């Protein structure tokens, strides 16, 4: 299914949604919202399922 | 400051050809084009491809 994702949800109309909608683009860019996806999920099947 | 200017000063211009560009660049980490080579956390990473 294309095009759907998680996100983090705050109270209604609360200001600091936009802080972390940027911040989160920087911690993308760079490089290094991919480590911790490499952590939990190294994508390392030993047995095949 | 009597009379002005006699033959030159200086040279004219000492502006180095096509230097000091920067310039910011856009990529995919599609192997073996472009690798992750250093996997620092905080320090950028570099990249051998």
């Amino acid at each position: 299914v294309a095009d759907r994702g998680y996100g983090i949800a705050l109270q209604h109309g609360s200001p600091y949604r936009d802080v972390f909608s940027q911040r989160i683009l920087e911690l993308q860019q760079n490089g290094d919202m991919d480590i911790l996806k490499h952590k939990w999920w190294p994508k390392n099947g030993q047995c095949d399922l | 400051p009597v009379t002005g200017l006699n033959g030159s000063l200086t040279d004219k211009k000492l502006e180095n050809n096509m230097r000091g560009v920067v310039l910011r660049v856009v990529t995919v980490l599609e192997e073996p084009f472009v690798m992750v080579s250093e996997n620092v956390l905080g320090k950028p990473k570099k990249y051998q491809g």
